[PDB]
RNA sequence: GAGU
DNA sequence: CCGCGTCAGACTCGTAGGATTATAGCATACGTG
DNA sequence: CACGTATGCTATAATGTGTGCAGTCTGACGCGG
């Protein structure tokens, strides 16, 4: 039969009786009073005008159903809020808080990295006066031909026009061919490589040689200190807590292994110092 | 890591807070500089070279 | 656009 | 049977980067240094 | 208090979508009427 959601949804909104003044009013005396039946057969009515409107801030934003839904929500606030007491309609009432309703969720929505509604706004009105400039300059305008018009940093803008850069998809095939995406160039840049992940182990395994050179105190006192060998960098008080209290003695046996270090490097360290890049 | 600790304490080489990202000559091509231009946007100080 |  | 639907359809290489729109205007509200 | 992020209300009447493309391939194998 008919499988569309949208038809589906249209036809049921036709199927509910469109309302008059007179008949809002009293309506609406009793949904303050909280009718619950009152509230929904005016929302119901009066759901033909979400559509209309709608169906105009569509166009690109979002799907005409998420639209709509949103359309609902404002709908919802204005039944809520509605004064049947004021002489004024409830259709010209109903159109800010659904037109409302539906730019505030198109504000964030529709951008995959969420904006604030102040950046947005702000953004807009930046937009607006681009716009303007172009029509004047003939040429879409600069940055700093921007700020010069709001009287305004040229980095505010230039922010604020880095912001308004739109995403791409990294399954977007390349060059008109369906042939390879991004994914299929774009590195993991911070796994290196064998290379790298194998001198990390030369590296590593070379300081334990160098340690064992030293004396067995002097060992002892740096792998506990740095982490090294030991599990936790063990602060002076620890190291010394465990073997000599001198927490002092500890900053001395270890000066004392790194400059016998220095002597093994001077000697040997023809090997270290290409270590440098 | 630990090692680069107790290595830069050996050395002092304590490491600095700019990087690396020059353009360089790509492997194997080798030739002769014969044009260079230069784009700057309006209000960053201009370099000695534009 | 290059061999198949 | 007829008709409508779903499922497949060679292997490596290349080149080059890149693009759209628009969401008001102002007052109050919530969370961190 | 300020700074960043959010929620909020505005009162002529207005009350059922459409839109932008798709271009139709081919021989085979199953599945409701």
């Amino acid at each position: 039969r008919v499988l569309d959601a949208t038809q589906l949804y249209l036809g049921e909104i036709g199927y509910s009786p469109l309302l008059t003044a007179e008949e809002e009013v009293y309506f609406a005396r009793r949904a303050l009073r909280g009718d619950v039946a009152s509230r929904r057969r005016m929302i119901e009515s009066n759901l033909r005008l979400v559509v209309k409107i709608a169906r105009r801030y569509g166009n690109r934003g979002l799907a005409l159903l998420d639209l709509i839904e949103e359309g609902n929500l404002g709908l919802i606030r204005a039944v809520e809020k509605f004064d049947p007491e004021r002489g004024f309609r409830f259709s010209t009432y109903a159109t800010w808080w659904i037109r409302q309703t539906i730019e505030r969720a198109i504000m964030n929505q529709t951008r995959t990295i969420r904006l604030p509604i102040h950046i947005v706004k702000e953004l807009n009105v930046y937009l607006r006066t681009a716009r303007e400039l172009s029509h004047k300059l003939d040429h879409e305008p600069s940055a700093e031909e921007i700020a010069e018009q709001l009287d305004k940093p040229v980095d505010d803008v230039s922010r604020m026009l880095r912001l308004n850069e739109r995403i791409t998809s990294v399954d977007t095939p390349l060059g008109g061919d369906s042939e390879k995406a991004l994914l299929d160039i774009l590195a993991d840049e911070k796994e290196n490589g064998p290379e790298d992940t194998t001198q990390d182990d030369d590296m590593k395994q070379s300081i334990v040689k160098w340690l064992f050179e030293l004396n067995a105190k002097q060992r002892e006192v740096l792998a506990r200190r740095f982490g090294l060998l030991g599990y936790e960098a063990a602060t002076l008080e620890d190291v010394g807590r465990e073997i000599g209290l001198t927490r002092e003695r500890v900053r001395q046996i270890q000066v004392e292994g790194l400059r016998r270090l220095r002597e093994i490097l001077q000697t040997q360290g023809l090997n270290i110092e290409a270590l440098f890049l | 890591t630990p090692e680069e600790k107790l290595l830069r304490a050996i050395f002092g080489e304590k490491a600095s807070d700019v990087k690396d990202s020059s353009l360089r000559v790509p492997n194997g091509v080798s030739g002769t500089v014969i044009d260079v231009q230069v784009f700057t946007r309006d209000g960053v100080e201009k370099d000695k070279r534009a």
